């Protein structure tokens, strides 16, 4: 009970999403970000270069790098169970 | 709780397929108490922002709409320097048919298109309707300053 496991897919500007992906509540926000940097699809009029050009939000709250996902938990973010969609902001700066 | 219930239908609906443009749940434990973000669009010169939204749904949601205020600074004719919203859709047409994601839709098209005509901020009214280059080019700077 504090490495337990969530299934995250993201959402792009496109309307498109990749993942799903599973994680550990362990994982940090810094990881998700590279993993998305990586699987970045191709022919995107936008693409992240770095971690530090993408925003991930969940629940409505811009989440910070250096929290992990189990400290980026609140007591409604997943009613459903399952798959938690995530959203990914491309800011060039 | 006819509201709980349907409020917690929405969320639910909500995290299965959130609109592209915006995510919002419930800040804590009370779940008439929501927080959001609005991804300015691509359409508009909010595009790559990202906006602070509070939310807080009323006890007899759905037949009243939801009190919505930004949190983010924005220059627009319809939210002012408190992050008040002037939406059709919070006033006359509201509708207990329309959701929360519907709502927060709506915030987005209105940042895509502002309606002078009802406005909140006469300057920036005024300054929409008489010179657009340049309130078009002041947040664009906003955007930046606040939203980024």
């Amino acid at each position: 009970p504090e490495e337990e496991s969530i299934d995250i897919k993201f959402r792009l500007y496109d309307g498109s999403d990749i993942g799903p992906f599973r994680y550990s509540a362990a994982s940090t926000v810094d990881f998700l970000k590279q993993r998305v940097v990586s699987d970045w699809p191709k022919g995107k009029t936008v693409v992240p270069k770095g971690i530090n050009e993408v925003k991930l939000i969940s629940s409505g709250k811009i989440l910070e790098n250096n929290k992990t996902v189990g400290q980026c938990k609140t007591p409604f973010g997943d009613i459903a169970g399952g798959v938690i969609v995530m959203h990914v902001v491309v800011q060039p700066s | 709780t006819m509201a709980s219930k349907r409020i917690l239908k929405e969320l639910k609906d909500l995290q299965k397929d959130p609109p592209t443009s915006c995510s919002a749940g419930p800040v804590a434990e009370d779940m008439f108490h929501w927080q959001a973000t609005i991804m300015g669009p691509a359409e508009s010169p909010y595009s790559g922002g990202v906006f602070l939204v509070t939310i807080h749904f009323p006890p007899d949601y759905p037949f009243k709409p939801p009190k919505v205020a930004f949190r983010t600074k924005v220059f627009h004719p319809n939210i002012n320097s408190n992050g008040s919203i002037c939406l059709d859709i919070l006033k006359e047409q509201w509708s207990p048919a329309l959701t929360i994601s519907k709502v927060l839709l709506s915030i987005c098209s209105l940042l895509t298109d502002p309606n002078p005509d009802d406005p909140l901020v006469p300057e920036i009214a005024h300054m929409y309707k008489t010179d657009r280059a340049k309130y078009e080019a002041t947040a664009r700077n906003w955007t930046q300053k606040y939203a980024m």
